[PDB]
RNA sequence: GUCGAAUUUGGGUAUAGGGGCGAAAGACUAAUCGAACCAUCUAGUAGCUGGUUCCUGCCGAAGUUUCCCUCAGGAUAGCAGAAGCUCGUAUCAGUUUUAUGAGGUAAAGCGAAUGAUUAGAGGUUCCGGGGUCGAAAUGACCUUGACCUAUUCUCAAACUUUAAAUAUGUAAGAAGUCCUUGUUACUUAAUUGAACGUGGACAUUUGAAUGAAGAGCUUUUAGUGGGCCAUUUUUGGUAAGCAGAACUGGCGAUGCGGGAUGAACCGAACGUAGAGUUAAGGUGCCGGAAUACACGCUCAUCAGACACCACAAAAGGUGUUAG
RNA sequence: GUGAUUUCUGCCCAGUGCUCUGAAUGUCAAAGUGAAGAAAUUCAACCAAGCGCGGGUAAACGGCGGGAGUAACUAUGACUCUCUUAAGGUAGCCAAAUGCCUCGUCAUCUAAUUAGUGACGCGCAUGAAUGGAUUAACGAGAUUCCCACUGUCCCUAUCUACUAUCUAGCGAAACCACAGCCAAGGGAACGGGCUUGGCAGAAUCAGCGGGGAAAGAAGACCCUGUUGAGCUUGACUCUAGU
RNA sequence: GAGAACAGAAAUCUCCAGUAGAACAAAAGGGUAAAAGCCCCCUUGAUUUUGAUUUUCAGUGUGAAUACAAACCAUGAAAGUGUGGCCUAUCGAUCCUUUAGUCCCUCGGAAUUUGAGGCUAGAGGUGCCAGAAAAGUUACCACAGGGAUAACUGGCUUGUGGCAGUCAAGCGUUCAUAGCGACAUUGCUUUUUGAUUCUUCGAUGUCGGCUCUUCCUAUCAUACCGAAGCAGAAUUCGGUAAGCGUUGGAUUGUUCACCCACUAAUAGGGAACGUGAGCUGGGUUUAGACCGUCGUGAGACAGGUUAGUUUUACCCUACUGAU
RNA sequence: GGUUGCGGCCAUAUCUACCAGAAAGCACCGUUUCCCGUCCGAUCAACUGUAGUUAAGCUGGUAAGAGCCUGACCGAGUAGUGUAGUGGGUGACCAUACGCGAAACUCAGGUGCUGCAAUCU
């Protein structure tokens, strides 16, 4: 019925199950990456690493890392035309992803190098 | 009252109107199992019930009907010890009326029925072998009054009767519930009784 | 009605415009009056009505976004048209496929949270209304409530573990890895890294698929902003040919064949022609097409309606038909 | 201002107006005065009216309350209690041209009365020159009766002139997409025009008032418009005058 | 579960042994347990300069909020943390005026001060919150447009009205159904009324009567029949039935309503709520004029009262007749 | 085997009730002179070197038992849903076509337990 900032984020910015408290320290150590591709993913614990609604979900890359906790950015874009926005998000709201087929990178190249050496 | 127009659909999610809509007006059927209550759960066995195939609005007061004339012969032909008629309908979905001349107005809460899935049981009871056509005949009633509706349906079970779990009570002859695991045997079995069991128990807990 | 008196009436004279005159009506003031008449300002103004002139050919819409004393206007985006650049498999996609994320609604669930509600059981249980040896700190049992305790019954837009489908983010082979070192403001104690850059190995690449009438790019300037249909999903409302949202088509901008009949139904998208098959629909007769071929069902109004004002329930039949 | 006479002028000056020498004192403009700077200039004090304070004023505008108790069946109020604003409707007067409910209740006039008239009163909301109540006569004033009279009517009918009508001469206007027969269907939800069906013969006369959602005066009612204009105050904004 | 003296249900006091049920100003939701709650300790970051970001799918400024940079502090032993109240609400352009800022810029013939003007950072108001400075009335009135927008017809829909129907607990003294039927439930109706805004202000003239056909049947009378708690009579219920009838006067503009009478009966109901190109004009709904009642006034009353211009038919069709 | 700082999932993560415990390690425990601390109170806090203990704590085992598992089979190819029809039925609803495709329920094997660095008998 209004339309402040959380609104509707009843659930989405939701909880847990029993993990309803305290950042994994884990999830707080890593490290960044000023290119490696970051997944927004917001957690009420905190909260400038809350990100504000529609970037919900929403996978990027980190352009900027102020490592100082400030977690890094990365932009995606949106409707109409894709403009792409920034956001500055922060280091315990963020998470890793599925780049994970440079391992497939590896698997090629190597076994393609012993492919010609193979051939 | 208004007819039944405010009728089955559904228009309308579900007002349950509790916490949020505060004035339902009362029900109609503060009534459940009017009948030969306090039961043997043996005895007064074999259950026919009455399935409802229609997703409707089976109303208030008229739940309320089907219990009147469901007691009036239930018991006037076979008696105080004969019944048991369990109401399961029951009647939430608070509905409403309407009434600066024709500008906006939800409703104020209008009477309470309930939704008889199309397959669900309504004002379902159970009795003794002996009273076969009794208690049918005697639903057929029901039927015919509450805009029916109908299965007057012969049962089984589970057990909420007799009831077919036939084969089964009838075999569970020896004991009663739990069963369930196997420890504290306080649940008079038979026969001895702890030491041997709880030989055997723990023998096969070994076996492992 | 009045009819010699506040009489009737000619002539002459006086009062002229927000000014006259008026036993008051907003009357009369040259058919003109809740402000005369003439000319001029003056083609007054116009978010509203009306019309807006010759052919064919191409492209082709809006009713929606935001800000306005905007509610019939306007700005502002968005749709179009024109004009053209820059260069030729770069890479592009209202699309699936693999890998990886995001969801809490459908469902499901209350001998799970919460909040509702059935019903009796067991307390070797406590505060009271009924009784008892009973009767004034009567120990002791007692009947209804009062909270457990293992059970029972059924529910939730604004409840819940669990949790779909649809849709929704990314990624892809690959300019990519792999190797060598070099730069200083960065912080590490630095052979610490960071970011950047040199020299060096292999790309046409051994899951992604499928499609390309390239692709990118710049200006500009029309109309539009009153929208309406349907199927599903829904909000209100007894309801509506009612009022309001959500995708997707559609009508408005469109003819063509079906539906007799008709914006939104079905088929189907229009340069001009010949031939051939068909969609949807239909084939006694109007009317092209069989009074075809089969197995049954129905007999005072029995009927012959995909969407519609297109209607018809509960109840009941020794009619007849199978179960 | 009110309206013959006749009678009759209740009580309210707080409110708004008006108006008096009045108030021991507070604002209150321009010039004029003082103070300070180097002046420009900015601070001062006093200062006409006016204001505000005081009084009169209602045949000036206008006003005229409300609830509790409250014996000698019963209901009852001249009783007192009260809270209260100037004052708390006085004579008088009514369902009246004011009365809501109301077709008020009782009479009265009817065979019969939402009419009349006579009554009765916590009268929505009557009332004293805003004039109160009466009232001879006057009335093309509103109502209801009675008598007479009567085609108003029951129930219509016949007669006269003139006109229709038919001829000669004379000869227009309105209006007008094109037209003009029905039944259902659908349709911008009352087709003449479309679909199906009824049907369906030249050419004309007199009448008529169903239809032409017929005709004239860009609809008396409603709204929209950044459209007016006449009146109007304690709305702005000013002005003759004083 | 322990210890009670104003306490003793407890208001409040001290001991002990386990569901996050509490608390975080204020709404609701998120969140939060060595805390984000509570008790203590120490401070003023609620700080300066910027800029970038995020928040309409967002290209517009605003408020709010996020991460940085540079300073300057707090606090801890530290690593940290702190840029306002845990997050999501709690605010304001444009001239003007005031102030805080260097003591910086100019008054244009030069100077000096006084004053004026500037620059950057704020307060002072815009709530219609994208930001005009604003009383009524018109019944005497007026204009341009609105079926985009209401009265009336029609239209859906039928709640509400009306009308039938199932079940059979009940009435009906004996019996559920002769005659009726609670509860509950299915429906028809479009002369109520209510919704709705499609048609018609870029012409539709209201209510009632008067007249005059014509249709419906949910039949009041008349025709024939069936049941009755039907002896006769007198009634009631029902079927075929719309052929045929269904009246006259007070009172009101009345529809209606209410009587007085009659008679076989004195039924209901459609046709633009039939029927002004067919009266009448009583009501309603202009200007005139009373009153009451609101208003200072102008006026205003869906209050009462009285006086107030109903134009046109030759044409087409339809008919009654006529060549 | 413990002990230190740990990651983890942090009910796929504890309860609850009994036991059992060599070696070491921690614990309990001794003690107030100082630093320091009591809304009172050396409990806590901290402050100093061995009189006595495994009794707790801890650790691990028992229950099978309460918790969540983790898997699979009926449950289940359902419930629900993507598309389609000139399909069915007064209606409500429903069926069939291809496609996705659960949750509760129960049957089982787990039990909280892996594992990091440095130590240590």
């Amino acid at each position: 019925k209004s339309h402040g900032y959380r609104s509707r984020t009843r659930y989405m910015f939701q909880r847990d199950f029993r993990k309803h408290g305290a950042v994994h320290l884990s999830t707080y150590l890593k490290v960044y990456k000023v290119g490696d591709i970051v997944d927004i993913k917001a957690n009420g614990s905190i909260q400038k690493g809350m990100p504000h609604k529609f970037y919900q979900g929403k996978t990027g890359v980190v352009y900027n890392v102020t490592k100082s906790s400030v977690g890094v950015i990365i932009n995606k874009m949106v409707g109409n035309r894709y403009l792409e926005k920034r956001l500055n998000l922060r280091v315990e709201h963020i998470k890793h992803s599925k780049c994970r087929q440079e391992f497939l990178e590896r698997v090629k190249a190597n076994a393609a190098k012993r492919a010609e050496a193979k051939a | 009252r208004r007819p039944a127009r405010c009728y089955r659909y559904q228009k309308n999610k579900p007002y349950p109107k509790s916490r949020y809509n505060r004035a339902v007006p009362d029900s109609k059927i503060r009534i459940y199992d009017l009948g030969k209550k306090k039961a043997t759960v043996d005895e007064f066995p074999l259950c026919v019930h009455l399935v409802s195939n229609e997703l409707e609005q089976l109303s208030s007061e008229a739940l309320e009907a089907a219990r009147i004339c469901a007691n009036k012969y239930m018991t006037t032909v076979s008696g105080r010890d004969a019944f048991h008629l369990r109401v399961r309908v029951h009647p939430f979905h608070v509905l409403r009326i309407n009434k600066q001349g024709m500008r906006g107005a939800w409703g104020k809460p209008h009477g309470l029925a309930a939704r008889v899935d199309i397959g669900q049981i309504i004002f379902s009871v159970r009795t003794k072998d002996s009273n076969k056509d009794v208690v049918v005949e005697g639903l057929r009633r029901a039927r015919y009054k509450f805009p029916g509706q109908q299965k007057i349906i012969l049962s089984k079970k589970w057990g909420f009767t007799n009831l077919d779990r036939p084969e089964y009570l009838k075999k569970r002859e020896a004991g009663e519930v739990k069963d369930d695991g196997a420890f504290v045997k306080f649940l008079s079995k038979k026969g001895s009784l702890e030491n041997n069991i709880r030989e055997f128990p723990e023998y096969f807990a070994a076996q492992a």
